[PDB]
RNA sequence: ACGCCCCGCCGGCGGAUGCCUCGGCCCGGGCGGCGACGAAGAGCGCGGCGGAGCGCGAGACGCGGUGCGGACCCGCCCGCCCCGAGAAGCACCGAUCCUCGAACGCAGCGCGCCCGCGCCGCCGCCUCGGCGCCUGC
RNA sequence: GGCGGGCCUGAGGCGGCGGGGGCGACGGGCGGAACUUAAGCAUAUCAGUACGCCCCGGAGGAGAAACCAACCGGGAUUCCCCGCUAGCGGCGAGCGACGCGGGAGGAGCCCGCCCCGAAGGCGCGCUGUGGGGCCGCGAGGGGGCCCGAGGGCCCCGCCCGAGAGGGUGCAAGCCCCGUACGGCGAGUAGCGCUGCUUGAGCGUGCAGCGCGAAGGGAGGCGCGGCCCUUCCAAGGCUAAAUACGCCCCGGGACCGAUAGCGGACCAAGUAGCGCGAGCGAACGGUGAAAAGGACGCCCUGCGGCCGCUCAAAAGACCUGAACCCGGCCGGCCGCCGGCCCGCCGGCCCCGUCUCGAAACACGGACCGAGGAG
RNA sequence: GCAGAGGCCCCGGGGGCGAAGGCGGCGCGCAGGCCCCGCCGGACCGGCCUCUGGUGCAGAUCUCGGCAGCAGUAGCCGCUACUCCGCGCCCCGGAGGACUGAGGGGGAGACGGGUUCCGCGGCGCCUGCAUCUGGCCGCGGGUGACUCGGGCCUAAGCGGCGG
C-alpha cells in the first residue's frame, strides 16, 4: 500500500485531501463487501497511515509553538509517572541549611588507611 | 421489553451477535478438533441477566 | 504422664489467622 | 557442568522454550551440517535450513536428496522434494514426508545477497573466536 | 466528653467484661481529634502540630499548622523541606504527630515503654514469633 | 402456596446492570451496586470472602497502563526522570 | 488447599453421611473427599536440617 | 430353556493401572515501577473470510519512528521474494485511544448554558461587603 | 449625619499547581469479637487475634536519652542470638517482658527560646523573612548388523575450559540447539476521681473530667524527710542492618491428572447455579508422519463387505483392569478336607460396641481409585 | 511390600532381539509376598547396601466415577375426537364429523424472556410415540413516528444542601 516514508513531506492541505479520497474509497470498498478484497484492507491501514502523519506534524509543530513557554500543555510534557512529577528535585532534596552546609565544607571527607 | 432503553437492548444484541457456532475455517486454520462453542446460549434454556 | 516437669512453652497463638508469628530460616545461607 | 545459574536446566523449562520458541529462535533451533565441501567454501559448520537449499538426508527413513521447498517451522520439520509419503492412488496430490532439519546435510545454499552478509558476520565472530579470544 | 460504643440499643452482646457502653474514655486525646478531622477536611495539606487556643464546658478549641507541601518557598525551604517527602503523608492518619506519639506511648522511654517501641504491634509480633532455625 | 404458587408472581427485575462493574447486581429500588458497591466512590471490597477479591482485582483486565510503564521503567523512563530531577 | 471452597455437613437426617459437602452436595474438606485438604499437610516447619558435632 | 458355575474362546460396556506431562506446589533471589497528563475495573466495538480467548480502539486482530532479523506467512487467499527490495520474529520509542468508572455541565443514555462549563485545597490576582478598628471631607 | 482611604475580617470570580481512586503481602493508626481453654462458669484465656475503617512507602514504623543502671559502669534507633525468668493470675487454666553479654549495622542533627532585624523565599513579611545491562561466537563420528525409524548392538575413533540440559523416527558429548571459554517547649507535667490496657505488682502505657506547677524527671512497694547516682519531657528531621505479596528469574530427596492451585485441556473464576451477597464444575495423551482410511462388490440411500494408509489400526483414538454383559464351548454349580471329581464328612454374616450378636442391634448392591497417629 | 534419594551392579546393571503395565499358567516361601513362563503391550525398569516418607484398606448413612438386578417392569389415563381419500407423516389439502363457547383453546397490550419473529433448506440433537412437523438445526433476512409511548411534570417517596 502507501508508505509514510512518502506522505512524510506533504502539505497539510495535500495530506487532508488524501484522506478524504482514501475514506471515499473505504465507502465504496464497504459498499462492494455487503452489496455481493486485499485492497480494503490496504486501504484500512492507508487512511492510518495518513492520520499517523497529519497528527505527528501538528503535534510536532504544536509542540515547538509550546516550546520554551511557562506551563506547555499536557500532551507534550515530559512522561514520567505521578509519583515522579510530584517528587522533589535532587537539587531540593540535597539543599542543607547554611549552618549544616558551612560544617561539610568545615570538615571535608577524607581518604585514609589503618596499618 | 416491547419497551426497553437503549442500554439494555445493545447488551442483548451484543449476546444474539456472539451466539455463533466456530466458523469451519477457523477449525481448519487452527485445527481445533473441539468444534462446539461452549459459551452458546439459547433462549428457553438460559437466563441472560 | 507420672513424674514429668511441667512444660513452660506458651501456647502457639494466630496459628492459621493473624500476623505470621513463625519465621523460617532458608534465607540464612543467601 | 553449566556455570550460569540464569540458563536453567529443567526439563519442563527447557522444553517450555522449545515449543514455545519465538520464530527467530525457531528458525537458528531449525540448522543443519553444511556439506564438507560447502562448508569449507564457507568456513562455517551449520547453516539455519531455508526454502531453496538442496540437502541430503543421512537418516535411515525416507532418505535421498532435494530441495525444501516448505517449511514448517511450527511442527520443526521442513519438507523435501522426492520425500513424498506413498500415495493411496497413481492420480493424487503428493503428501510431503516431513524431515527433521537435523537429518539431513546442506549441499547447496540458496544464496540471496543478505545470506552472504549473514554468513560473513558469523565468520568474522569466528576468527576473533578462533584467534583464541 | 467521654466515648459512648456505637453499639445498637447499648447492647455490647457476649462476654461480661466486654459490656458498657457509656463513660469508656477515647485512647486519643482530643488535641490528636482535632488534627485527625483537619487532614480528613484538607487531604492536600500536611499536619505539623496543633496547639490548645480555648476551652468551654462543651468544647475545646485547638489551632492546627498545615503545609502546604507543593508551594515554591517550601519545597526549596531546606528546614521545612522534609514535609514534601511522600513518607509525610496524612501523618496524623498514622499516629506521627505530637499529640498521636504521646496516645502511642512513645512520650515515654525506658522501663514502662520497652513493649511499645517500634510500634505496640510490632513488639508483641517481635516477642511472639517462632524462630524455628535451620540449625536448631 | 409458598412455594410454586408464589413463584408465579415474578415477573420483577430486582437487580439491573451496574455502570461500573457490569455485574446484575445494581438495586433498581435502591439505586446501589451488590458487589461495585456503585454509588460509592471507593469499591465494595471484605477481605472475608478472598474469592470475591480474586474474582475483580487488579489483574483480571487488560492493565494497559500499568503494564506499558512498568515494561517503561525497565528500559528508558528512570533515566528521563533522573534528567527532571536535575 | 482443599480448604479454599465453602462446605457445611449437610446435616443428619437427609441419608447422606455427615461429612461437609458443597451447595450441590458434593464431598468436601476432607482427607477421604476428593479435592479434600490432606489430614495433616505437608509443612516446611519440618526440621530438613539436623545438626552434628 | 432360565439361572448360575466358569473348561476354554471371542466380542461389548467402562476407564482403572501403567508410562509420560508447555501445569501446580514449596524454597531462594530480584523488583517495588498505577492514577484528573484519566488508574484499577467494566461495557461495547474492531480481523477479507471471525464464535470464544488474547490483543487493540472508529488510526481498532493495529499505525508511525529507530535499530536488529533474514523467508516466509496455521486454512482458503493475499502479500513477499532480488547485496535490500524485506515475511515470520525482536526490542525500544512516538502517537491514536469509543462509552462508563476517583469520574468532572446536569443526569444515565436523556436535557442544558456558553462560544468550554465538577468539587475541595494552597498561593497569587481581580471585583466589593461590614453601625469590625479608625481616619479625612 | 452622610461620602472616600487604611487596616482587619469575610464574599464571588479567574490563573497556576496539588488532593481524590487502585493493589489477598509487608507497614502505620484506630474500632473490635466470639467459638475455644479453664474438663461447668462470670475475672482470666482465646487475643492486644479474626473482621470493619483510615493512611503511606519502597520499605514502613522507630531514632540521637526528662535512657539503663548501681559497675574496676555503659551510651540514638532497628534487627538477630541468649536467659526465660522477674513478675502477673478464681496465685487457677494459663500468661510473661527487660537490662547485661555475643553479633548485623552504624550518623548525625535542627527549630522555639536568644541576638540582629528585612540584609529575606521581597504582591508576602516587623503579630518576624532571613542570618548567627547488552551483544555474540562456540569443538568433535565413521563403518558393519538389524529396525517402521537408532539415539540399539558390534568393532574402531575424535573433542572436552564444553560428559548441564533440550530436540531429533528407539537409550546421542561428536545430527541440531545449547553448554565451558568472551567482548562492549503550660491548660502542659503532675495530682484527685473514673474507664481501657500491661508481666508492671498502693498503677505499665493511655484517656475523659476536675485541678493545675517550677527548676523538673527517673532510679521496678506506697507516704513524709534528707542525700546520692543519672538525665532534660510537654517542638521537629534522619541512612543502614529488618519485613514482604502481585510480578520476573532460578532451584527442588515436591505432585503426577479423583494428585498438584478451584483451574495442566485454544476459550477456568470458565460452563452452570442463586433476586442478591455469593457459589462454582467436569474435561490431559492417535501416530514417527494425517500418511485420517485406495479400490471394487452390495444397497433406495444410510450403511455393509473386501481390504487399503501404517510397524501396528493405534480408526477418534496409547495401555485398556474390575464390576457387568452378549455369542460359542464345557459344568451343575458356596468354602475347608479325602479321593479323579461328585459323593462323603465338617462349616450361621462379616465389621462393630457389648456380660453376651447368626441376631428380629447397627453399617454394608457391586466394582475401581482416593481414604485416617 | 510401595514411592523417591545417595551409592554399587569387573570392561561397566537389564531393555524395539521388546521396559513398565495387563491377562492366563507354574514354581517358591508358614505367610506378607516373590519369581519365572506364554499372550497382549510398546519405552523404560530395577536387585542389593545406606537414607527418606503424603508408605499397604472391606467397612467409616466413607468421597468420586462407573454400573448391575429389579426390568422390557412402574409408567407414557386433565383439557369430550377423530375418520376417509390424495405422494400421505401425528405434516399439508379437500370432505365429513366434532370441540374451546365472546370471564373463549378468540383477537390484542403491560411485565418478564431476548430472536423465540420471517422465508428457505434439513432431521445429527430435541420434539417424554413417531415425524416428511415444530417453538429444534443450518443459511439468509426483519422492528421506519412533528401527531403513539418514552423524554416533560409532579405523587408516596428518594436525593441534595453553608453545615
Amino acid at each position: 500500500g502507501l508508505k509514510a516514508k512518502d506522505l512524510v513531506g506533504l502539505s497539510q492541505e495535500d495530506l487532508q485531501r488524501k484522506l478524504a479520497d482514501l475514506k471515499r474509497e473505504l465507502l465504496s470498498l464497504r459498499t462492494m463487501k455487503a452489496t455481493a478484497i486485499a485492497r480494503f484492507r490496504v486501504c484500512k491501514k492507508d487512511v492510518a497511515r495518513v492520520l499517523t502523519v497529519i497528527n505527528q506534524k501538528a503535534r510536532d509543530e504544536a509542540r515547538a509553538a509550546f516550546e520554551g513557554a511557562e506551563h506547555i500543555p499536557k500532551t507534550f510534557r515530559p512522561r514520567l509517572t505521578h509519583a515522579m512529577r510530584c517528587q522533589l528535585t535532587e537539587k531540593q532534596k540535597r539543599l542543607l541549611p547554611s549552618k549544616l552546609m558551612k560544617r561539610k565544607l568545615q570538615f571535608p571527607k577524607l581518604k585514609y588507611a589503618v596499618k | 421489553t416491547a419497551n426497553k432503553t437503549l442500554s439494555r437492548k445493545l447488551r442483548l444484541a451484543k449476546k444474539t451477535k456472539t451466539n455463533k457456532n466456530i466458523p469451519r475455517w477457523v477449525i481448519a486454520k487452527d485445527h481445533l478438533k473441539k468444534t462446539w462453542n461452549y459459551k452458546r446460549h439459547h433462549w428457553r434454556r438460559s437466563h441472560l441477566k | 504422664g507420672r513424674n514429668v516437669a511441667f512444660s513452660n512453652m506458651r501456647r502457639y497463638k494466630c496459628t492459621n489467622k493473624g500476623p505470621n508469628l513463625i519465621k523460617n530460616w532458608f534465607n540464612q545461607p543467601a | 557442568m553449566k556455570l550460569n545459574s540464569a540458563v536453567t536446566a529443567s526439563r519442563r523449562k527447557c522444553r517450555k522454550a522449545y515449543f514455545t520458541a519465538n520464530a527467530e529462535t525457531r528458525a537458528k533451533m531449525m540448522s543443519s551440517r553444511l556439506s564438507k565441501e560447502l562448508r569449507a567454501e564457507h568456513k562455517i559448520k551449520t547453516m539455519p535450513i531455508r526454502r531453496g537449499d538442496i540437502v541430503e538426508i543421512f537418516t535411515g527413513g525416507h532418505k535421498g536428496t532435494g530441495k525444501v521447498v516448505e517449511v514448517r517451522r511450527r511442527d520443526y520439520k521442513i519438507c523435501v522434494e522426492g520425500i513424498n509419503q506413498k500415495a493411496r492412488n497413481p492420480e493424487a496430490k503428493p503428501v510431503p514426508y516431513p524431515i527433521h532439519p537435523s537429518n539431513c546435510i546442506i549441499k547447496e545454499l540458496y544464496m540471496n545477497g543478505s545470506r552472504y552478509r549473514a554468513i560473513k558476520r558469523r565468520q568474522e565472530r569466528n576468527a576473533e573466536r578462533l584467534a583464541r579470544i | 466528653g467521654g466515648r459512648k460504643r456505637q453499639c445498637v440499643h447499648g447492647i455490647s452482646y457476649g462476654k461480661p467484661r466486654n459490656i458498657g457502653i457509656v463513660g469508656l474514655k477515647p485512647s486519643r486525646s482530643l488535641r490528636a481529634l482535632a488534627e485527625q478531622k483537619v487532614g480528613r477536611r484538607l487531604p492536600s495539606l500536611r499536619v505539623l502540630n496543633s496547639y490548645w487556643v480555648a476551652q468551654d464546658g462543651s468544647y475545646k478549641w485547638y489551632e492546627v499548622i498545615l503545609i502546604d507541601p507543593f508551594h515554591p518557598w517550601i519545597r526549596n525551604d531546606p528546614k521545612i523541606n522534609w514535609i514534601c517527602n511522600p513518607v509525610m503523608k496524612r501523618r496524623e492518619c498514622r499516629g506521627l504527630t505530637s499529640a498521636g506519639r504521646k496516645a502511642r506511648g512513645l512520650h515515654n522511654k525506658g522501663i514502662g515503654a520497652m513493649k511499645l517501641r517500634p510500634s505496640k504491634r510490632a513488639a508483641w509480633k517481635r516477642n511472639h514469633t517462632r524462630s524455628l532455625r535451620r540449625y536448631r | 402456596s409458598k412455594g410454586t404458587a408464589s413463584f408465579g408472581k415474578r415477573h420483577t427485575r430486582i437487580h439491573g446492570s451496574c455502570r461500573r462493574c457490569g455485574k446484575h447486581s445494581f438495586h433498581l429500588q435502591k439505586h446501589e451496586c451488590a458487589s461495585c458497591g456503585y454509588p460509592s466512590a471507593k469499591m465494595r471490597r471484605y477481605n472475608w470472602s478472598y474469592k470475591s477479591l480474586r474474582r475483580r482485582t487488579q489483574g483480571t483486565g487488560s492493565m494497559s497502563h500499568m503494564r506499558k510503564v512498568y515494561r517503561a521503567y525497565n528500559s528508558g523512563t528512570l533515566k528521563a526522570n533522573a534528567r527532571k530531577y536535575l | 488447599a482443599g480448604v479454599q471452597c465453602t462446605a457445611h455437613s449437610w446435616g443428619p437426617g437427609r441419608a447422606v453421611a455427615r461429612l461437609p459437602r458443597k451447595h450441590g452436595g458434593i464431598g468436601a474438606y476432607a482427607n477421604f473427599a476428593r479435592g479434600g485438604h490432606m489430614a495433616h499437610p505437608t509443612t516446611v516447619i519440618r526440621r530438613w536440617c539436623r545438626k552434628v558435632n
